């Protein structure tokens, strides 16, 4: 499937994946779709997409304000899934991962949520406030609907957690750069080689590092450390924010940034 | 893996980002160890008695039940140091923080009551305390804010969302997720992820334990019911816990009805919400059809929270406890009645519980019933809010 | 003729208009009868325990004596219902008023603390309460005024003279001299004409009685000294009384030094005044060379009174008790120190006593001494006064 | 002495005494002396004079404000005694009584206070806040200096108090009209015949009724009830107050009022 095919192709080319994140519908449905098409056309290997949530407790102010902009434009989960279907129609091979908050998954039924993900062509789901210890009904529903359940490897991971994530996760492993919440200003500086190596020993899904990644030097550093790729969200969102009143210049600067970040992944 | 059961039936759990699970597991272990440790128990008891002032009085109402067959006692948590029950469990949690080698405290507050309690315990016990408080609660509770700062705490207004308790909770959790190595999150109610609902109950259950002994001494029998307000659930579960196995004793929790349930402006998720996952727990919450968390409302900032602790959700589901609501205006009338007829100024939170007891009495005045209301706090913090209401209604 | 001695040495007496002597004699008789009456004692004890919250804690300071050989305990009258020791004696006086068939209460107040206490006791016990308060204290203590009114009391601002406590006292006495047939004058301190200094002491002496038992239990010996602020003398004589015959126990009363004794702006008549006759008693008072009563000053409205009770004047004269003064700024530093280092916000009145204890410790840090400070009230009423001072001094 | 001679002369003429009260030095020393000369010239049989005190707890607002006016003019007790000496030089036979507060008597020595009263020619002293039970050093000093100690017969007097007042008092007995504090608005309405009769049985000094006396009908009523006279203070002081800015009209209205009140005493 899509993650397995991506990582095999990137491995052939000796490349890491660059995976941008945006909030669906920020600043609007139509500009968000143009934003996503621009991220792909400028070199995004995969996508991570957030569904606007009222109380995003893992996000710093940048992504909080992205959610508020989406809500100001009236974006609902149902509209987000209509976007996802259109994105999948445009881009049949790119892996699409969702970053969800638990209540939006649980609201009208866990199974129904993953069924809808399958209908629109989503490849993976990470539920930010569902640790592996609470994941059973979520990962079962995901696998039942051919969705990869994504799990987080935090920098304080112990060995029993390493084995759990390696065993239950599919698609990719989310390698946290640091503690705290999302945010470009806060750079993760702790070395992660040890965790990357253990994940590989236990045959975990390939690791993508996320949180605080805002420069090409950080992308190459994660690749150089063994990670299969890097995720960048707040850095991307600040460009949207900085250019709200200049939609064209926004897309231009997004392409410039994505291209440079993806270039640094070509080790 | 946990040492203790994280769920009460369907409700509860540990729905936090993976990064925080080590902190939660360490806290559970420290708590289980502490509960078996005579030295911890002796230090906690010493603080409760000689610093906070336990045991608190059980006051028989002299005038407000006249003309009825109701006997009404008030459990006087308003007389605890700091002015509310919050002080009980903050002293235990602060001791746990020290047992774990933590030097800093994070806490949220809405009534400013848990903020004051966290600030005073940190001052006594040598911890550095930072308090998150909705900026609307900041500009309304400037006196309590200053109290906290006087006692050396940092108070951080929160402008996001409703600018009230839910938003303070959010920021506290965001903070604790990049500071758990050195900071203990002193959650202020019996909610949030395991082990908090269990810890807060165990560090509040002296309320009901004392009440039981006091009522047996004064009346020779257990109450027909005990009544407590429910914002997140700490004061009510503290009163309820020791009576759960006394199946003849009714357990009545009172959620804020705000302007009226039919208006949508209330804080009554347990009876008028829908199960969801947020705040680290699976629990009833006020939410839109799409699963967005709704904003709550109450005249009482300490009850202005769109969820509720999981043990109450469970006790309701199985029918052991009954939950009702009381509106702003009903709470205000109970506040005035206690002031004028017993000389006690109650917290507006606690006035919700009193208001329901008054209803039980007035609706059936020849029903013989022995009731206990948990007077969870004093109403000093609320006299300005009440004044501005009475002035706006031409009543003063 | 009286049943009890109206004088303590030279000081005291009954210097009231002839019209009021019957009221005073009736009160003395009712008090002597009540003190021999088991039913009165049982009702008073019941109210003190189950309504007001006695006994109050004796708190060992954990942090403010570090680095010294002083052990410091605080007698926690701040934890009594209403927030200060005043509640003790108002409950007894209200019961005496009922014993005499009186239906109304007159009281004066400066801190608003005795006003609040009178209002709450009247509400509980079914009496109609009117409170005189200096109009300057009115416009400064509007929160406490509203508390009194909430509890059903009439608050009457007094604009005459200094518009503070002395002037409230004057109006209360003028009132009681045309209403004594139906109104009891609930004097708020251990001063005024006999029998008030004796009654107030006897209805406050549980403070020292409890303290003695508590210190023997925790330390196995009596204190080297007990320390209390002195505005009119009630909280200090309540702490002192049971130790008077324990000749090794020092008794230290702390009068307000205001801006400094040398400025004349203080409330320290016992050490810096001159014996005179006013307020119904012969006692030290601040007066001009011509015998006009001078206005006092203190940052603390509860200590802003230019006289003092006669038993303190007597205990000083014979050397049983020693009296000192503490300035505004010294009191403020003690207030801040207790807030930050023990998590207790003290009344600014009580902060004078703490300030002197801190001085005894800091001046002689290797002196081994066991001290008790009477923490006569909590400082909730004072947070705005303190805030406006700290803001004016660029400290916040 | 002066009280005995007055009452013998009034008894001969079948008259009661009209005794005005003013605060010495209100509104000033010189106008106060003119006021007192006017009260006498218009028919005052005796005088009661107050020394301004900082806290007059037996006085209502009218006489409180009189004291404040005196203090505004800088009136001291020493200046009051210089006035008293001048008044005695002008009027050798009229009884002069002081109404004092205890602290002004006690301040620099009780004996010294009464010695000064004797020096200036004062006939009696009533100390408003010294009941008979506390009076020993005061009445001893008074008698030692040939000053009559005045005692109050309140409307709630019992028999033991009646005998005490009758035994220890000299000059006149102050018969209170009512409870409360001084004030013209509050009229005493309780019948006092019973007390007047007992005082006479016990050979008390003749009774002058005071408090609330503000009309000629009240003067004749007190005389008709057996009292030897009546005292009026607040009524007089309100005329001073009403006319502060019109010194001449003040004296005119004072004379009109005094003459009518004294006329009503001629039973
Ligand atoms: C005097 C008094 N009585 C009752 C209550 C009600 O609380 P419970 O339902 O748990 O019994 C309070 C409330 N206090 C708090 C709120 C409390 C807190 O601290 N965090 C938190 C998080 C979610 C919900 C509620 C809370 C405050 O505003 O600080 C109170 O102050
Ligand atoms: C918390 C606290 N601590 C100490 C004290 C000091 O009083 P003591 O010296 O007697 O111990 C107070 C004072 N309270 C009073 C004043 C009190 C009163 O009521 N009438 C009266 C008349 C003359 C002098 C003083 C008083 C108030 O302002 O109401 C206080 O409030
Ligand atoms: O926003 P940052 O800090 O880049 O974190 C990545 C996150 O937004 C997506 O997983
Ligand atoms: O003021 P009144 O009410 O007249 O009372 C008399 C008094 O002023 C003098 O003894
Ligand atoms: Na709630
Ligand atoms: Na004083």
């Amino acid at each position: 499937e899509r993650y397995e095919n991506l990582f095999a192709q990137l491995n052939d080319r000796r490349e890491g994946a660059f995976v941008p994140f945006v909030t669906l519908g920020d600043p609007g449905i139509e500009q968000s779709l143009k934003i996503i098409d621009t991220l792909i056309d400028a070199g995004a290997d995969a996508l991570e997409l957030g569904v606007p949530f009222s109380d995003p407790l893992a996000d710093g102010p940048t992504i909080q304000n992205a959610n508020l902009r989406a809500f100001a434009a009236g974006v609902t989960p149902a509209q987000c899934f209509e976007m996802l279907a259109l994105i999948r129609e445009k881009h049949p091979t790119i892996p699409i991962g969702l970053l969800m908050y638990a209540n939006l998954v649980f609201n009208n039924g866990i199974d129904a949520f993953y069924a809808r993900c399958e209908q629109v062509g989503v490849d993976s789901v990470l539920v930010a406030d569902v640790p592996v210890e609470e994941s059973a009904p979520f990962r079962q529903a995901a696998l039942r609907h051919n969705i990869a359940p994504i799990f987080i490897c935090p920098p304080n991971a112990d060995d029993d957690l390493l084995r759990q994530v390696a065993s239950y996760g599919r698609g990719y492993t989310y390698l946290l750069s640091r503690s705290g919440v999302t945010g470009a200003e806060n750079r993760g500086a702790l070395p992660l080689h040890h965790l990357i190596e253990k994940l590989k020993e236990y045959h975990a899904a390939p690791a993508l590092q996320g949180f605080g990644i805002s420069s090409p030097e950080q992308v190459s550093a994660a690749v150089r450390a063994g990670a299969a790729g890097a995720i960048s969200g707040s850095a991307i969102v600040k460009i949207i924010e900085k250019n709200l009143a200049s939609p064209k210049q926004m897309l231009a600067e997004l392409r410039s940034f994505v291209s440079a970040m993806k270039a640094a992944s070509r080790a | 893996t946990t040492l203790l059961n994280p769920y009460f039936g369907e409700f509860g759990g540990m729905y936090v980002p993976q990064i925080l699970m080590p902190a939660l597991n360490q806290l559970e272990e420290a708590f289980v160890s502490a509960q078996k440790d005579p030295e911890f128990q002796a230090q906690f008891a010493d603080l409760l008695k000689n610093y906070a002032g336990r045991p608190t009085a059980l006051t028989k109402c002299q005038n407000i039940t006249a003309g009825t067959r109701t006997t009404l006692y008030l459990k006087r948590e308003d007389l605890l140091h700091g002015g509310a029950h919050k002080t009980n469990q903050v002293l235990g949690q602060a001791l746990l923080a020290k047992r774990m080698g933590k030097s800093e405290i994070i806490a949220e507050t809405g009534a400013g009551q848990h903020g004051v309690a966290s600030a005073l315990a940190s001052a006594l016990l040598g911890l550095k305390c930072r308090i998150y408080m909705g900026a609307k609660d900041v500009e309304r509770q400037s006196p309590n804010v200053f109290r906290m700062r006087l006692m050396g705490a940092e108070v951080i207004p929160v402008h996001s969302g409703s600018a009230t308790l839910k938003d303070a909770c959010n920021e506290a959790l965001r903070d604790w997720s990049g500071s758990y190595e050195t900071a203990h999150y002193m959650l202020g109610t019996a909610a949030g992820p395991h082990p908090y609902p269990t810890i807060v109950r165990e560090f509040q259950r002296m309320i009901g334990e004392e009440t039981k002994a006091q009522i047996l001494d004064k009346e020779g029998r257990l109450p027909d019911a005990v009544i407590a307000c429910v914002g997140g659930g700490s004061n009510a579960i503290g009163m309820f816990a020791d009576f759960i196995n006394d199946t003849s004793v009714g357990l009545i929790g009172v959620e804020p009805g705000g302007h009226g349930i039919e208006t949508g402006e209330h804080g009554a998720p347990l009876k008028h919400g829908r199960v969801g996952i947020y705040f680290g727990m699976k629990a009833p919450m006020m939410q839109t059809a799409d699963g967005q968390i709704e904003e709550s409302y109450s005249i009482s900032a300490g009850l202005d929270f769109p969820s509720v602790g999981p043990q109450h959700a469970y006790l309701n589901s199985i029918g052991r406890a009954d939950y009702v609501s009381i509106t702003d205006d009903e709470a205000l009338e109970a506040f005035k009645t206690l002031c004028r007829h017993e000389g006690i100024i109650p917290a507006l939170e606690s006035s919700h519980a009193l208001a329901h007891a008054l209803k039980m009495m007035r609706e059936q005045p020849e029903k013989e019933q022995l009731l206990v209301v948990n007077l969870s706090g004093r109403g000093d913090k609320d006299i300005f809010t009440v004044h501005d209401i009475l002035k706006a209604r031409g009543e003063i």
